[PDB]
């Protein structure tokens, strides 16, 4: 006979923490065989995706490569996503009103103007571009994983 | 204005003058081109020859609305199959010149001795133009109709090659046939114009090619474009800095420079190729097309969550998942999404493309619709698109309710010296807005109230009480069935009983 006690244990911890637990992280397994040289060297559409999925088979083969191409071309839209919205509008405002000090800087032209006016409102607009910033701060965790 | 004799007078011109830029900019061509877009096209005759079922017919149709009402069995579906076989002819000389069409199959001849073969008949008004195609087929007879007289049709095909070879962004006709079960060249967009026939409940597909487009339209709204918009990003804020804040001669001097830059930005704009319906545009338009078709609606948008992506809709305050909404609806989202895309790609001059021209044939319409949405399809398909002429066969009494009395045609069948024939009516009352009884009655000839056995004992009781025998041991024991299936506050029981004590009174009133 075989013995399971251990690894029965094991597991339902692990089944028990990932139960009260919004995003529990789980250990990594694979196998990388002598078979994957034709896995690279040689259906309805997925829309779903999630951290189980990895877990069907403990060996890479065949249609995993496959998966890999839809699986990146997901990232790739959902920072196209947030490259837009919002993140373009502080990118407008905060552009051109630092174009219009440094051009005037450059100008030397001639109430001190509204030089004084034009740096708080830059400042403004820093600063409440910096407090957008959400998660990993750097637009949020899309673009940055993708890199 | 006739259509003839502009085209002679600009084809005379175009020989005399050899250089092609000389006739590009001339009367004669803007002539053409704007009688050419003022004439409303819509077919106005067919005649049918031992074609299947029917013998021999002549139809007219109306200009905007034709409703075909009729059992099982009648021919509704061959005269539509004769209309795709007529248009299929110009659709190909269209294309190309003499180019073969559809043919008729040998099993569509009709199986009477004494037939020999089959003609269809055809004829197209444009304004005052007017062209008739006919197309025959002989199974075994020794004698036939000669062969299809083409002539016309081809004329009008060299007419539409002429005025699009000069011109780019010109207009077509639409012509669309959504069938039922059975079963370069603006290629960059997947969307097939080669075949007339387009088939329902494919949401699937439509889903995809939705998807596909979206990418790409984000995708163009990126990279150069990107660069164009950062150098408007600057003249318009130095526009504003030199001529709002400081209002209150060198401060003058930069508006010129301002200018320049201005002027400069214009030429990134003037060497910028035509829209020609690009990714973005056409997003847009379809979008709000279908927003415009379904007002119940707030937003339509693709939403890549933290793991998937899905299409959600707003309505009132609740978000619904594309996937929620029922057969029906998905049925109806399909349909109108093609033929908005159709339209779209079709009219690529005109600033609304929703008023272009063509014929769209349908077939039954009512095919898995509640009655709730059935009696609103009519207006909004008329309503959404105002220039197009439609043809409909339908099933329902509901849809029957929402359309004029003009627009109706019903098939019989009558015996005509020995020989049995169809034979087309019209409906003798006005059938918009009366109730669904009266309408399945008026409109389509057949009882409203059904034959069951528990009405047998209905009637019988009714007579007995309307010939004062109501007293009698046998309308008593019929009263027990009667009361038993339908109950004492059953409004036809209350009628009843009130006729009973009417005639109670009268009879009491004759006794004295
Ligand atoms: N070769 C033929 N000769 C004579 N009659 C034919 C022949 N082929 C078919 N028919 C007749 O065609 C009739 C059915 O025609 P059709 O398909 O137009 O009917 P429909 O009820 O209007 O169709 P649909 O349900 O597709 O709208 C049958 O009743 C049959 O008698």
């Amino acid at each position: 006979n075989n013995e399971l006690l251990g690894v029965k244990k094991l597991a339902s911890i692990y089944r028990l923490v990932n139960k009260y637990v919004d995003n529990a992280s789980l250990p990594l397994m694979a196998y990388y065989s002598i078979a994957r040289s034709y896995i690279g060297g040689g259906a309805k559409t997925k829309t779903v995706w999630s951290k189980f999925d990895v877990y069907d088979e403990i060996e890479f083969d065949r249609n995993d490569f496959t998966d890999f191409f839809q699986w990146l071309v997901f990232l790739h839209n959902r920072a196209s996503q947030e490259k837009l919205s919002e993140s373009q509008t502080t990118i407008n405002a905060l552009f051109s009103d630092i174009q219009s000090l440094k051009a005037t800087l450059t100008q030397l032209s001639a109430d001190s103007t509204v030089i004084k006016g034009l740096e708080l409102s830059l400042k403004e607009k820093l600063n409440y571009m910096k407090s957008l910033q959400s998660g990993e701060h750097k637009f949020n965790n899309a673009v940055s994983l993708y890199d | 204005m006739n259509l003839e004799t502009c085209y002679v007078d600009f084809l005379e011109l175009e020989s005399h003058v050899i250089n092609e830029d000389y006739l590009k900019e001339s009367v004669e061509l803007q002539k053409l081109i704007s009688t050419l877009n003022e004439s409303k096209f819509h077919l106005n005759k067919i005649g049918i020859h031992d074609f299947k079922r029917i013998r021999e017919l002549q139809i007219s149709l109306e200009d905007d609305l034709t409703v075909f009402v009729g059992d099982n069995g009648f021919g509704k579906s061959t005269i539509l199959d004769a209309i795709a076989i007529v248009l299929s002819w110009l659709r190909s000389n269209i294309e190309k010149e003499s180019k073969p069409g559809t043919y008729i199959k040998s099993h569509e001849v009709n199986n009477s001795v004494d037939v020999e073969y089959a003609s269809i008949d055809a004829n197209i008004k444009l304004k005052d133009f007017n062209t008739s195609i006919l197309i025959t087929k002989a199974k075994e007879g020794a004698y036939y109709s000669r062969n299809n007289e083409l002539l016309g049709v081809k004329k009008l095909a060299s007419i539409y090659r002429l005025v699009n070879k000069y011109v780019d962004n010109a207009s077509l006709p639409l012509m669309a046939y959504y069938s039922i079960a059975r079963s370069k060249t603006v290629w960059s967009k997947f969307d097939v114009y080669d075949e007339i026939e387009f088939d329902r409940n494919d949401f699937t597909d439509f889903f995809q090619w939705l998807v596909f487009l979206h990418n790409r339209a984000s995708q163009e709204k990126l990279s150069e474009s990107q660069t164009t918009i950062n150098a408007l990003f600057s003249d318009i804020q130095s526009l504003k800095a030199t001529l709002t804040q400081l209002s209150a001669s060198t401060v003058i001097k930069g508006l010129e420079l301002s200018l320049k830059e201005k002027l400069n930005y214009m030429k990134s704009l003037q060497s910028g190729e035509h829209k020609f319906n690009n990714a973005v545009s056409l997003y847009d338009s379809v979008i709000n097309t279908i927003l415009k078709f379904l007002p119940e609606f707030q937003w339509i948008k693709l939403v890549y969550g933290d793991d998937d992506y899905k299409i959600i809709l707003k309505k009132g305050e609740v978000e619904l998942d594309i996937q929620q909404l029922s057969q029906g609806e998905k049925t109806i989202f399909t349909l109108v999404g093609d033929l908005a895309r159709r339209l779209i790609l079709l009219n690529p001059n005109l600033s609304n493309p929703l008023l272009g021209y063509g014929i769209v044939l349908i077939d039954e319409i009512d095919l898995h619709l509640h009655p709730q949405w059935q009696q609103t399809i009519i207006e909004r398909l008329t309503s959404t698109f105002p220039n197009v002429q439609f043809v409909i066969t339908t099933h329902s009494p509901q849809v029957l309710s929402t359309v004029s009395s003009r627009s109706v045609r019903i098939l019989q069948e009558v015996e005509v010296d020995g020989v049995n024939d169809l034979i087309v009516s019209h409906p003798d009352y006005q059938i918009k807005g009366v109730s669904n009884q009266d309408a399945l009655l008026y409109g389509m000839r057949t009882d409203p109230i059904p034959s069951t056995k528990e009405n047998g004992w209905l009637e019988e009781y009714k007579k007995l009480v309307e010939l004062n025998r109501y007293s009698s041991d046998e309308a008593l024991l019929l009263r027990e069935k009667v009361i038993k299936h339908f109950g004492l506050d059953h409004p036809l029981v209350q009628e009843c009983d009130d006729l009973i004590s009417v005639l109670e009174f009268k009879n009491k009133i004759n006794q004295h």
